[PDB]
């Protein structure tokens, strides 16, 4: 249950961080502001800092 | 070069608090790594004609320590100076 | 920005160069009129800067060229599966692994030669090998001769595809400068497609072959008994039954609970002790943490989606008070100039080298070559000619740079111009460095040899006398015997038991163990430390007085290769950085001999040997190297001296061609003294003579006879001084080591 | 919809090869999906596909024959013709290794100077000019094309049989006519 | 022609030359072994 | 494109991606009355098969299937690779168009072949909706068939 909230988080600040982390972003794309490209790029780094958050919980038996 | 000698000062206190969190146990206590060092000294300057020995771990937290205040005085000195 | 873009049939594919010796060069391409034209032809082939001008055209040789080295490689890898497969003992060493010796050579029955072929045991007769085939095709899981069959076959496909690509890119499809220049795609594509999908899939190999037919082998199943690879692919329960982990599927990998894979990736640290090598669980985890690491590393550079870094952006911002314009020019310098790039590759590929050597002897990584004695002497030596050749070749391009690509515009006050703005502080405290170390470390011995020989033990700087224990690598040592448990918390044994902890054995032989550091290995340290640092006085000395020098104000215009600037200014030979690298070689040479004997005796001294019922290790030279290795007469008597016996015994014995190998490479390096000591002036008046004679008898060729360059002669001389020299070392060490070990 | 200009006609949907203009007897598809006759001599490719029909067409015929009946004096123990076990007894005969001879006799005194004239463009690749009967006619008719146009198909159509005739024996362990007559 | 004009280079034909050399030489040691004097 | 929201087509050729679409539709259509002909019919051969998108898969893996990626994977080596890298590189064929029309279904002029064209499409991403909606029903029904889904 805890996987999939973290996982979502830590897309949804990747995707924040983004918009201020990335050189010139879109401001084309009706929600979230960012081109197919950029997205593609903070969910990556979304998923990196998720899968490495949820092992750093899971080795500490907090998840 | 501005040099401003306050950057030691806070080069001390920025990493003796981020040292100071607690550790696991072993070859260290579970108090953190500076709670440790200062433990060391306290116990080596306490028979201060006989040193320590290779076997010590005073030598691991003198190295660690140093290592990572001479890394955060360094990028102190960058960043006062470098704005 | 990032795109493919190619010339067309660019170069007709026709043999009419081919029977045009020297087409390439202009001044090569009028042909013969002197000996020396024969010799130029061969020193100036791949010289392919010297015979155009377009950097394009230089670019899309490189490339090509480099398909005809991976041709050549694969042709030689396939060339050792099809030995292995056809050729070998590999099936039976499998079954004995500790009792059979490798063999892969099997001489033909002429002249006596056949002497040659071993007893070997695994039902042939022929060479012991030491390159470590055998232990890196089981720990491959290959387990018959088809594997190795079919590996050679698929190594010559690959040699056909290699020729084909590289035909293909410079006679059919060459691409445009531009193409080359994308370093930040290349970094990319190599950090993430190569090195990261490269580890990644072989994680898999090791996951699904390596792993289950090394458990299998490792419990005693017979090699014909174990399931074929694919069936541990097909079968899932077969693979369960040996990682139950496989149970779970790849549900845990998917869901981040990867803690079910603890089976077959895992943190144990330390060696089998059943084969002596890295567990492979440990080797199949590290390539996984590898790969991910290599794939998220080639997504830093731009390529075309706006995202990721410029490396021109990153060097231009690294600039500091101190520094001037810090890296600013280093994006153009790197993305114009081949020799640039070579000189960087060439220093990191040989000290990775160098790197691999140490890091494989003392984690062996395949099982059954730690107490493969020969294979681990051979390994760590052979890695470490490779690692200081490629050390001296940075030098020489890095030099090559300097005379011909570099520019004082690209390079203005940046950290290259500013390091040329004080060239006399630089080499000045090196040269310094150089004395000080070679003083207070060859010294040592000299005094010592000295107090030896003059009764005065109680004098010496040893480990009974006037003690220099090695404290700092001492402390480090318990530092990594302490980590498991402790700062590596999930390791459950040392990294290497060459830092501490437990002696390894395999049968009764030792796999590795504790290497103690005491006075011998300070000051042979301290003579490495002195070897290395005259090496980098010659060669940087080379590379920042390439282009001048108080001595000679224009030495760029002469070039990287001249023999001098004649007997004036009291005499110039050898100021060309060609000759800098020249004397490079000799001092690689002594640095890295010194290096490979440093190991042979102390291995031999302290680790490697036989451990009793009982359980006394008993050493191959029983310790002596803590007594002996403190003088150089110890050197001479307890190393030389007495290792050489094996080699020098060889007559009439299986060993007889390292013996008579001894003896040529002995000839080849004396031989090369002639060339080193002498000058072509000398010779040049001998052949004129000789040309006499030919003449008086009309038989004198129209190609007239020279004496070789000056430079030539060099070449010659320190080529045959390196030939000789390392062959003789190479014979020696593999005498010694196949009989002893 | 197709492709702008010429398109291959055993593939509408891919553009026709360069060198095959579907002039050529047994090539009126221009059939090279994968390009090789863009890189590679047109004149060496057809001599090799001739080389491997022929081989073929005698192998696959050879095959079926040797499977009928077999000579007395060659003692065959093997009745499968693509086994090593048969390969191997008439290597140990000498039988195989007197073919080889006339083989190879043949490659280096005839078929390799026959290939280097078809490369300098003197000669039409798999022509030897032998026409004893006159099945064929004059060399370059409508007659010559039709069977030069049968050799292809005929030896393609061998040269993929062989295939089927090798693997199916290896897998059964039957003869060809023996499988066609138990199932 | 070229490609003949290739084969008649010094090293091809010194290479081709000194095998058949070696060649004649190994064979006749291999047929006539041991031959310390005529 | 009318429907790009996320500017795919930005990125990856419109060709190339209209070679996908029409790739997998094609798949997906061949898919959806496979699996309701075989949850219905059974061939003499098999007999003893699953008859369920996951089990049925699981069974033909070794086999059938194992033959069908042999032949698939010839198409698309031989067929499907030159035809895609072409299409991009600018030969000027339909993404699509393999010339596979032994009948005269596709129609006159243009307005009928763009309508039939049009239709292919349509009817493969309802195919294609169709083939995910079928697993997840599949899934978390205990292996339900499509037509055993109805009660
Ligand atoms: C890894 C080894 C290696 C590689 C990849 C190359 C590659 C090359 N050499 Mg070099 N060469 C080498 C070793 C190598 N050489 C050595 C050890 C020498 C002796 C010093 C030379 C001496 C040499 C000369 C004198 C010349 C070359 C040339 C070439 C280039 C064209 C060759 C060609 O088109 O034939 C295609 C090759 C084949 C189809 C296969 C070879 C078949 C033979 C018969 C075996 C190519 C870059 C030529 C050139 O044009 O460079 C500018 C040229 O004139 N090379
Ligand atoms: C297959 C036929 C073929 C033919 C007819 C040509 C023809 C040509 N090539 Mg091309 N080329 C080919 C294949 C071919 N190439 C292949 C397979 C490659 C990839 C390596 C190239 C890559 C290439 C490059 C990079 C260049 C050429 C060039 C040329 C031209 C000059 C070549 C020359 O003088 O070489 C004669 C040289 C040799 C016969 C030596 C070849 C050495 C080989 C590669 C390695 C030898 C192995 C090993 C080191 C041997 C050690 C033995 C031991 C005794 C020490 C000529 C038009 C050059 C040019 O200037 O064109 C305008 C040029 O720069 N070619
Ligand atoms: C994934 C992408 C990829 C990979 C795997 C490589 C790999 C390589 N490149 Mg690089 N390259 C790339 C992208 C890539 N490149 C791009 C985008 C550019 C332009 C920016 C370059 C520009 C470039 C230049 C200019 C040069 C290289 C060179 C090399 C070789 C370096 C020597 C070596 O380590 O041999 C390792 C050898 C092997 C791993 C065996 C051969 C591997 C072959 C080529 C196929 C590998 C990929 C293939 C998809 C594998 C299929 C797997 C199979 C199971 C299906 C190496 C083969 C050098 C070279 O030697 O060229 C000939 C060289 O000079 N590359
Ligand atoms: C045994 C052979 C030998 C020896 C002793 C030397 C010595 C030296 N070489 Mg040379 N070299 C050699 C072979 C040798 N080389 C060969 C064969 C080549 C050709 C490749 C070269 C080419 C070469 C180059 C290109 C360079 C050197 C350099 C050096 C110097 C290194 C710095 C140093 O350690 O100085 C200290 C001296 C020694 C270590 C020698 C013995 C020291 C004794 C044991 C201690 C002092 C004794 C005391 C003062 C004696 C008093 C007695 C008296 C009162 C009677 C050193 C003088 C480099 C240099 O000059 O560095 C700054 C340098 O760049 N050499
Ligand atoms: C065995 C050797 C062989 C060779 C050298 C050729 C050569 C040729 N063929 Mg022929 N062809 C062959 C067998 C061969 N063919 C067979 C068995 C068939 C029946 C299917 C055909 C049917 C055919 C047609 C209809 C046409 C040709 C044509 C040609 C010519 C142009 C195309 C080309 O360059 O192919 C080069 C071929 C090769 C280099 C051999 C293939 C090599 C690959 C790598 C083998 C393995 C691929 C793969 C694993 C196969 C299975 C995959 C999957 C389907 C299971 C050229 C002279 C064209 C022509 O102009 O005729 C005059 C033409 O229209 N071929
Ligand atoms: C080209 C040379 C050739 C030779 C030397 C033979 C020789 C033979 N054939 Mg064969 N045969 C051949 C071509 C040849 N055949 C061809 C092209 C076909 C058509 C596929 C056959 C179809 C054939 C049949 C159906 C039979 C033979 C049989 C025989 C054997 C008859 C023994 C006998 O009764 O006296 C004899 C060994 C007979 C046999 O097997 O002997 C018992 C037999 O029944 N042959
Ligand atoms: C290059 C010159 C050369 C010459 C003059 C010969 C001459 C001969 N060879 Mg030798 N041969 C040679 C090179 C040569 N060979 C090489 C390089 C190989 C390795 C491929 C061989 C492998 C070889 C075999 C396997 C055999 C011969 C045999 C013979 C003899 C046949 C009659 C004849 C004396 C045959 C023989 O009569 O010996 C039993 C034989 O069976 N040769
Ligand atoms: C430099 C002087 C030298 C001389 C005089 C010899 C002489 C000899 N060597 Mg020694 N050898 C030498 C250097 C020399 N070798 C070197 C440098 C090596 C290391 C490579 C060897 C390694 C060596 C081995 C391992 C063997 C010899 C053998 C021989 C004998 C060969 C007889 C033979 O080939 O059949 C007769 C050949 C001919 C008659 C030549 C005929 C030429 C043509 C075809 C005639 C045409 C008709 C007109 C002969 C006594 C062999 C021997 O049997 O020793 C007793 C032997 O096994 N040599
Ligand atoms: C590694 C330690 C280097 C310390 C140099 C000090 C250091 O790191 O300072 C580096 C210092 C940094 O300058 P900047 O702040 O301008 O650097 C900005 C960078 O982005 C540009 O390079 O540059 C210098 O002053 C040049 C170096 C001269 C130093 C002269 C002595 C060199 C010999 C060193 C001998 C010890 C070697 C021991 C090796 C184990
Ligand atoms: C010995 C020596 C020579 C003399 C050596 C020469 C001229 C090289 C000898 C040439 C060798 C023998 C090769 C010539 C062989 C021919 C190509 C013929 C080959 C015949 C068959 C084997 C094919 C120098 O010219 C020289 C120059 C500068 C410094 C030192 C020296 C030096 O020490
Ligand atoms: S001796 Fe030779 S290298 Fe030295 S100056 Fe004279 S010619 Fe030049």
């Amino acid at each position: 249950s805890s996987i999939p909230v973290i996982m979502v988080i830590s897309n949804l600040l990747a995707l924040a961080i983004g918009r201020y982390a990335i050189q010139n972003p879109s401001n084309e794309t009706p929600i979230i502001g960012l081109n197919l490209a950029q997205l593609v790029a903070t969910t990556s780094f979304g998923h990196i800092i998720g899968v490495a958050t949820i092992l750093g919980l899971s080795n500490m038996g907090i998840i | 070069y501005p040099l401003n000698p306050a950057v030691i000062l806070i080069a001390i206190i920025g990493w003796s608090a981020a040292a100071a969190v607690p550790s696991n146990i072993p070859v260290l206590g579970g108090t953190g790594l500076t709670q440790a060092f200062l433990a060391s000294i306290q116990r080596l300057l306490a028979q201060y004609p006989t040193g320590p020995k290779l076997d010590d771990p005073f030598w691991f937290y003198l190295v660690v320590y140093h290592v990572g205040l001479f890394a955060l005085l360094i990028f102190g000195q960058i960043g006062y100076a470098g704005y | 920005k990032v795109k493919v873009v190619v010339d067309r049939d660019v170069v007709a594919t026709s043999f009419e160069k081919w029977a045009k010796p020297g087409h390439f060069s202009r001044s090569l391409a009028k042909g013969p009129k002197t000996t020396t034209w024969i010799w130029n032809l061969h020193a100036d082939a791949h010289d392919f800067d010297s015979h155009t001008s377009s950097l394009e055209e230089v670019s899309r040789k490189i490339f090509s060229a480099h398909f005809g080295q991976l041709a050549i490689i694969f042709i030689w890898l396939s060339g050792m599966y099809f030995h292995g497969a056809r050729f070998s003992n590999y099936v039976a060493w499998l079954s004995n692994p500790t009792g059979i010796k490798p063999s892969a050579q099997v001489v033909w029955p002429i002249v006596g030669q056949q002497i040659l072929n071993a007893d070997v045991g695994g039902g042939i007769q022929g060479i012991q090998i030491t390159s470590g085939l055998f232990q890196l095709w089981r720990a491959s899981g290959i387990v018959n001769e088809l594997q190795l069959y079919v590996t050679a076959i698929g190594g010559l496909v690959m040699a056909g595809l290699m020729m084909f690509a590289g035909w293909f890119h410079y006679h059919k499809a060459a691409p445009k400068l531009e193409w080359f220049q994308n370093v930040e795609s290349m970094l990319n594509h190599h950090l993430a497609g190569l090195l990261g999908l490269g580890s990644l899939s072989w994680a898999g190999h090791q996951i699904h072959v390596s792993l289950p037919v090394n458990k299998l082998l490792d419990a005693g199943v017979a090699p014909s008994s174990i399931p074929l690879p694919h069936e541990f692919i097909l079968n899932r329960n077969l693979m369960a039954e040996l990682y139950p982990s496989f149970q779970q599927g790849l549900a845990p990998f998917f869901t981040l609970n990867w803690k079910q894979y603890s089976d077959i990736l895992t943190f144990k640290g330390g060696l089998s002790p059943v084969t002596g090598g890295l567990w492979l669980t440990d080797v199949a985890h590290h390539h996984l943490a590898i790969a991910v690491l290599f794939i998220v590393a080639g997504h830093m550079y731009r390529t075309n989606w706006g995202i990721g870094h410029s490396m021109k952006q990153l060097l231009e911002a690294h600039k500091g008070p101190l520094t001037g314009e810090g890296h600013k020019g280093l994006y153009e310098v790197l993305t114009t100039s081949w020799h640039a790039n070579l000189a960087i590759n060439l220093a990191m590929l040989g000290s990775l080298s160098i790197i691999v050597a140490h890091h494989m002897y003392s984690m062996p990584p395949y099982p059954y070559l730690a107490t493969d004695y020969p294979t681990q002497l051979s390994l760590f030596t052979h890695h470490m000619w490779i690692g200081g050749f490629c050390i001296v070749g940075a030098g020489a391009h890095a030099a090559i740079y300097m005379v011909r690509d570099y520019s004082p515009t690209v390079n203005y006050n940046n950290v290259l111009d500013r390091m040329i703005r004080h060239r006399d502080a630089i080499i000045s405290h090196l040269n310094w460095v150089c004395i000080f170390l070679g003083t207070h470390s060859f010294g040592l011995y000299i005094h010592n040899d000295t107090m030896r020989a003059l009764g005065r033990a109680q004098d010496m700087f040893s480990d009974t006398a006037i003690q220099l224990q090695p404290v700092l690598a001492q402390w480090i040592q318990q530092i990594h015997t302490l980590a498991p448990g402790n700062t590596a918390v999930n390791a459950l044994a040392t990294a290497s038991y060459a830092f501490g902890a437990d002696t390894v054995t395999v049968g009764s032989k030792i796999a590795m163990m504790p290497i103690k550091l005491g006075t011998a290995d300070f000051m042979v340290h301290h003579i490495h430390a002195f070897t290395i640092h005259v090496t980098v006085l010659i060669l940087l000395k080379g590379v920042l007085f390439a282009r001048n020098s108080r001595l000679i104000p224009d030495k760029a215009n002469l070039g990287f290769r001249f023999p001098c600037d004649g007997p004036g200014r009291g005499g110039t030979c050898q100021v060309s950085a060609w000759d800098h690298v020249f004397l490079g070689l000799f001092w690689m040479y002594n640095a890295l001999s010194v290096v490979i004997f440093h190991f042979s005796w102390k291995m031999q001294s302290d680790v490697w040997g036989t451990v009793s019922s009982n359980g006394t290790v008993s050493h191959i030279t029983g310790g002596n190297f803590a007594q002996s290795a403190i003088t150089i007469n110890g050197w001479l008597r307890d190393f030389l001296w007495a290792q050489a016996s094996q080699v020098i015994q060889s007559y009439g014995s299986s060993l007889s061609a390292y013996g008579l190998m001894f003896l040529g490479a002995h000839f080849v390096w004396a031989f090369s003294l002639m060339f080193l000591f002498s000058g072509r002036g000398y010779w040049q008046e001998l052949i004129e003579s000789i040309v006499w004679a030919h003449n008086k008898l009309k038989v004198a060729p129209s190609i007239a006879p020279r004496a070789l360059s000056i430079t030539q002669g060099r070449a010659v001389g320190v080529a045959h001084y390196l030939l000789g020299g390392i062959a003789t070392t190479w014979a020696f060490f593999l005498a010694r080591i196949i009989s002893v070990g | 919809q197709a492709p702008s200009g010429a398109a291959m006609p055993s593939m509408p949907f891919l553009k026709r090869p360069s060198k095959l203009d579907g002039s050529l007897p047994g090539g009126e598809g221009c059939f090279d999906p994968l390009g090789f006759t863009e890189v590679f001599s047109l004149e060496w490719m057809r001599e090799a596909e001739v080389k491997h029909c022929r081989v073929a067409m005698l192998a696959v015929l050879g095959v079926i024959a040797q499977e009928f009946g077999t000579l007395d004096f060659y003692h065959a123990q093997s009745k499968l013709q693509l086994s090593p076990d048969l390969h191997n007894q008439f290597v140990q005969n000498g039988a195989l290794q007197q073919v080889l001879l006339f083989v190879c006799a043949w490659e280096f005194f005839v078929g390799l100077p026959a290939l280097i004239e078809s490369l300098e463009g003197r000669r039409e690749p798999g022509y030897f000019g032998f026409d004893p009967l006159k099945l064929g006619g004059t060399y370059g008719s409508a007659q010559w094309k039709r069977m030069a146009a049968g050799e292809l198909r005929n030896g393609r159509l061998a040269m993929i049989a062989f295939g089927g005739f090798f693997h199916q024996q290896l897998l059964t362990k039957q003869g060809i006519i023996e499988q066609l007559t138990h199932f | 022609m070229n490609l003949k004009k290739y084969l008649s280079t010094a090293p091809v034909v010194a290479t081709l030359w000194l095998f058949l050399t070696a060649g004649i030489l190994i064979e006749l040691n291999r047929f006539y072994p041991d031959s310390l004097f005529y | 494109a009318e429907f790009d929201p996320l500017q795919i087509t930005s990125y990856l050729p419109i060709s190339w991606m209209r070679e996908s679409e029409v790739k997998h539709g094609r798949i997906a259509m061949l898919a959806f009355v496979g699996t309701l002909a075989q949850q219905a019919y059974q061939f003499p051969w098999y007999k003893g098969a699953p008859t369920t998108l996951v089990g049925a898969h699981d069974h033909f893996v070794t086999t059938a299937l194992a033959q069908i990626l042999l032949f698939t994977s010839a198409f698309e080596i031989l067929a499907g690779v030159p035809a895609a890298i072409q299409t991009v590189r600018g030969s000027g064929r339909l993404p699509g168009y393999y010339g596979f029309d032994p009948l005269g279904l596709w129609g006159k002029d243009e307005a009928s072949r763009k309508r039939m064209e049009l239709a292919e499409v349509k009817n493969g991403r309802l195919a294609m909706i169709a083939m995910l909606a079928l697993w997840h029903q599949e899934a978390l029904s205990g292996g339900m068939g499509v037509i055993e889904q109805l009660v």
